[PDB]
């Protein structure tokens, strides 16, 4: 598995479902299959949905992921009273799947602004492009685009812009980083 | 299997991304293999038809394996440990823009990492290791190097 990092807004905008949850139990299941005899196993986590910021009216009860990290499988701390913010993909009623490359962090690690941004601010900015800068100097191509500089300035994916900023469209058509409101 | 039970393995490039001429895809994968050929008694040979051990392909979103790709960014590719059928195979997400240089997602760097999985390696927590899932060795191509952590892993399997 190979991931490129994701700013929370990107995650939030790309994901079908965004929830606060705890994983209670873990177990393997076979959902497939494969065109020769040989079957594909997935870990099924049983979860409790504490809260939904984005996604379907029917609560998520199960999260799937791969058994190995080679296919982007992720471990959640099960039993262990561990709450997470999980951004991922809907997979029919009450089910979603996640990968190693998804935005998935313990609830208690989020800044106050990140948490508040889940109400509205991230959604407002989905029309804006967020572009990670690989190295200084880097330049926007289009006006509706923010440069994500955390790695370049901080060597930290959960840096300053991740923690406090959203990339919002600015009356006129330019997008810009904002530290926000609410 | 945590490892292949043979020395001579086959691969085939099943399909081809629009982002690059076929010859450029061919070359990037050949180099990525080389990376692992230089430090093990493994040799790979190319098949142009039928089922090779390591079936390499490009796909977007759902592509038949229960592990859907996820659009631009996020997961760039994934692969399966040694085994029959789907095992050992490599899938690249064609919602990435695959390039020869570092302008887009570099195919060679990603293919090298994923081949590691195809051979039995897991992820490394070392951020200078190729097997670290997050760009592994960020830029330097004309002087990219396996880390010793990567070499230890692969030589622990194949000598
Ligand atoms: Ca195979
Ligand atoms: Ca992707
Ligand atoms: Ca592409
Ligand atoms: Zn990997
Ligand atoms: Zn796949």
């Amino acid at each position: 598995c190979s991931c490129s990092p994701v700013h929370p807004q990107q995650a939030f905008c790309n994901a079908d479902v965004v929830i606060r949850a705890k994983a209670v139990s873990e177990k393997e299941v076979d959902s497939g299959n494969d065109i020769y005899g040989n079957p594909i196993k997935r870990i099924q986590y049983e979860i409790k949905q504490i809260k939904m910021f984005k996604g379907p009216e029917k609560d998520i009860e199960f999260i799937y992921t791969a058994p190995s990290s080679a296919v982007c499988g992720v471990s959640l701390d099960v039993g262990g009273k561990k709450e997470y913010l999980i951004a991922g993909k809907a997979e029919g009623d009450g089910k979603m799947h996640i990968t190693l490359c998804d935005f998935i962090v313990p609830w208690d690690t989020l800044s106050t602004t990140q948490k508040k941004s889940l109400n509205h601010r991230y959604q407002m900015g989905c029309e804006c492009k967020i572009t990670r800068c690989p190295m200084i100097p880097c330049y926007i191509s289009s006006p509706d685009e923010c440069l994500w500089m955390d790695w370049v300035t901080e060597k930290n994916i959960n840096g300053h812009q991740a923690k406090f900023f959203a990339c919002i469209k600015r009356s006129d058509g330019s997008c810009a980083w904002y530290r926000g409101a609410a | 299997m945590p490892k292949w039970r043979k020395t001579h393995l086959t691969y085939r490039i099943v399909n081809y991304t629009p982002d690059l001429p076929r010859d450029a895809v061919d070359s990037a994968i050949e180099k990525a293999l080389k990376v692992w050929e230089e430090v093990t008694p493994l040799t790979f040979s190319r098949l142009y038809e039928g089922e090779a051990d390591i079936m390499i392909s490009f796909a977007v979103k759902e592509h038949g394996d229960f592990y859907s790709f996820d659009g631009p960014g996020h997961s760039l590719a994934h692969a399966y440990p040694p085994g029959p059928g789907l095992y050992g195979d490599i899938h690249f997400d064609d919602d990435e823009k695959w390039t020869e240089d570092a302008s887009g997602t570099n195919l060679f760097l990603v293919a090298a990492h994923e081949l590691g999985h195809s051979l039995g390696l897991f992820h490394s927590a070392n951020t200078e290791a190729l097997m670290y899932p997050l760009y592994n060795s960020f830029t330097e191509l004309a002087q990219f190097r396996l880390s010793q952590d990567d070499v230890n892993g692969i030589q622990s399997l194949y000598g």
